[PDB]
RNA sequence: GCGGAGUGAUCUACCCAUGGCCAGGGUGAAGCGCGGGUAAGACCGCGUGGAGGCCCGAACCCACUUAGGUUGAAGACUGAG
RNA sequence: CAGCUUGUUGGUGGGGUGACGGCCUACCAAGGCGACGACGGGUAGCCGGCCUGAGAGGGUGUCCGGCCACACUGGGACUGA
RNA sequence: GCUCGUAGGUGGUUUGUCGCGUUGUUCGUGAAAUCUCACGGCUUAACUGUGAGCGUGCGGGCGAUACGGGCAGACUAGAGUACUGCAGGGGAGACUGGAAUUCCUGGUGUAGCGGUGGAAUGCGCAGAUAUCAGGAGGAACACCGGUGGCGAAGGCGGGUCUCUGGGCAGUAACUGACGCUGAGGAGCGAAAGCGUGGGGAGCGAACAGGAUUAGAUACCCUGGUAGUCCACGCCGUAAACGGUGGGUACUAGGUGUGGGUUUCCUUCCUUGGGAUCCGUGCCGUAGCUAACGCAUUAAGUACCCCGCCUGGGGAGUACGGCC
RNA sequence: UCGAAGGUGGGAUCGGCGAUUGGGACGAAGUCGUAACAAGGUAGCCGUACCGGAAGGUGCGGCUGGAUC
């Protein structure tokens, strides 16, 4: 089962790039 | 730098805990009574009193010129 | 590039002694040689990758042999680095 | 106010041709040289250069604010910016 | 934490010191340190030792003893070996 | 991700020297106390005292040169050059070929076409689909084609020409350790994406409709924009994988396949048999492995250098910084 | 002249709080789905891009840590 391991840190880096792109603008631009 | 001359010296010491051979150097400054010195120069040297704030050492005798 | 009457009107020229073809002098000559060629053919042709990479495996090659022989002897080294160019 | 026929671009708006004018300071673009860097470059440092609806500022052209004028010196100006 | 250094690097003539010494000063040159970590930030008195460990190591520097620094905070001289 | 390369680390064979490392001995120092050994006394002990070690290190002198290091040399075995050959989708530029798809023009010709698990949206009846001819354009290059070849990796094939890189073999002509690796650094780096300008057939994120469904922001269908293509920059990431860093030496074989060289029936042609160099696969011994398996292309036996790990999440995220 | 303290100033740097806002972790017998594990019902993952309440979907390239002949 070490495709688990990849899906645990697909989902990490799924919810972070969807975090990026809800601010890519003065919401974190500014910042 | 006017009767002054930069000796690199050279040093090699067992390294405390893994046990190998460091080569260390050094770069420090000696007397010249006649400023005539070219780069290379292997020479000796030996301590005196402090002729600067960081003089320590004079130029004792050249030899192999710089070729 | 670089046939056999090419190179030779150069090892007469750099190499030491009526034969000699791997001394120091005549790889830096050659490498200079093909290099510069290799240059013109890069001035043209601005995106040939795969042999830009050759030119810098030469580049590296007569870097190596241009230190080889100043630490081996460095009145030959000045006289090359003369009859050549450098820097 | 409406119509017909004329008059006007010597004001003003724009345009066309041909001339003229813009004290004095300042900044320091491209380019061009020299040097460093490497194989060659990139690139960088110095000079040089003198760009720009560039800067400060007279003339000149405006007209932002303000005070005065308001049977004015003047049917739109003056003073100070 | 990648550039730090102008009395900084060196020399000369001086001054000054118990004493060499940019320790200080006039002049001259533009050098010195650094990736073997300069400069900086944080932490810390250091050591023979003590604790632990089979040792190497790891932790620590309390009694004793040695060295250093300080004496409310910060700056300076005097006498006197 | 890969390569090159800076500092550094590391380095073949041999001659002579120095003796820095290394190593031998002595001297001095390494305070006292502490720790260890032996005694002695506090009633024993804790504690103390005395003598002997410890004080690993450092400085001077006198020895040595086996190894490492410096120097002055030498050799060709590593490395590189030359020469003769060799294979290849290695790269770049220009021109160019045909199939097929789409569209347009016309000829024929009529009521369907398309599509699905089944449909519908949709296309057509204004002449579609189909079929014939011509033309425009773009993209990819069937068969060769492979398990193969080449490239550092990423990747690379329609053809021709031009320029160009690497690799392999053989001769031993040449240099004579010039090598290996490589922190940093630099370059290259699928696809997607970004900028500008072109191009745009087909496909096709987004989007829209249809369908399915409880819903269907999907899978299926119908269209379809970016993009896919080109030029030039930027990006610098991939399960960039052999999930296996580079170099070198050695350690049964068996069997394919790719590129050379060389000896025997040599003209019995057989283009068989053997040896060797370099690949590239499969199977397997020793050995290794938690097992799976690896196994001369090692994950075996060793050496050199680099990169990386130290339980899982938080997190390759925050903060800072660089791009 | 030098000079501590003090004053003025502009920066550097290390912290605290901060309306509001973002994710993380752990909790409970909550709500919406069912994305992965079997061909997990559209093989799954990697990078990237776009889209979507949400898992996710889709495009392009890649891998087998999937299949088929
Ligand atoms: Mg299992
Ligand atoms: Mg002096
Ligand atoms: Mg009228
Ligand atoms: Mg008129
Ligand atoms: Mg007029
Ligand atoms: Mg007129
Ligand atoms: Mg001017
Ligand atoms: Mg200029
Ligand atoms: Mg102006
Ligand atoms: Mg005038
Ligand atoms: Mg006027
Ligand atoms: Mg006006
Ligand atoms: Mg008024
Ligand atoms: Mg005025
Ligand atoms: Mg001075
Ligand atoms: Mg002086
Ligand atoms: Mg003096
Ligand atoms: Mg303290
Ligand atoms: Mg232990
Ligand atoms: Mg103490
Ligand atoms: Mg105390
Ligand atoms: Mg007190
Ligand atoms: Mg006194
Ligand atoms: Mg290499
Ligand atoms: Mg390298
Ligand atoms: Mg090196
Ligand atoms: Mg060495
Ligand atoms: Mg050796
Ligand atoms: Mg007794
Ligand atoms: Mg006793
Ligand atoms: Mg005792
Ligand atoms: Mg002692
Ligand atoms: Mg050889
Ligand atoms: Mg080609
Ligand atoms: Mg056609
Ligand atoms: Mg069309
Ligand atoms: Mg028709
Ligand atoms: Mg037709
Ligand atoms: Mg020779
Ligand atoms: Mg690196
Ligand atoms: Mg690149
Ligand atoms: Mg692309
Ligand atoms: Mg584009
Ligand atoms: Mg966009
Ligand atoms: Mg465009
Ligand atoms: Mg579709
Ligand atoms: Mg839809
Ligand atoms: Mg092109
Ligand atoms: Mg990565
Ligand atoms: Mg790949
Ligand atoms: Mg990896
Ligand atoms: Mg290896
Ligand atoms: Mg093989
Ligand atoms: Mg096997
Ligand atoms: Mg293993
Ligand atoms: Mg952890
Ligand atoms: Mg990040
Ligand atoms: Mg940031
Ligand atoms: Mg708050
Ligand atoms: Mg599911
Ligand atoms: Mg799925
Ligand atoms: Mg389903
Ligand atoms: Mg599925
Ligand atoms: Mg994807
Ligand atoms: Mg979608
Ligand atoms: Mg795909």
């Amino acid at each position: 089962g070490s495709v688990i391991k990849k899906r645990r840190k697909r989902m990490s880096k799924k919810k972070h790039r969807k975090l990026l792109r809800r601010t890519r603008v003065q919401r974190r631009k500014l910042g | 730098m006017q009767k002054t001359i930069v000796v690199e010296l050279e040093d090699r010491m067992r390294h405390p805990l893994y046990g190998k051979i460091i080569r260390t150097t050094k770069k420090v400054k000696a007397h010249d009574e006649d400023s005539v010195a070219g780069i290379g120069d292997r020479v000796s040297l030996m301590e005196t009193r402090p002729l600067s704030a960081t003089k320590r050492w004079r130029l004792v005798e050249i030899l192999e010129k710089a070729k | 590039a670089l046939t056999a009457e090419q190179k030779k009107e150069i090892l007469r020229s750099y190499g030491l002694h009526e034969t000699d073809t791997g001394s120091p002098e005549a790889q830096i000559a050659l490498l200079t040689k093909r290099i510069a060629d290799l240059t013109e053919h890069l001035k043209v042709h601005k995106h040939d990758h795969h042999s830009r990479r050759g030119l810098l495996l030469l580049v590296g090659r007569r870097r190596r042999l241009i230190k080889y022989i100043s630490q081996i002897d460095v009145e030959r080294y000045r006289s090359l680095i003369e009859r050549l160019g450098l820097r």
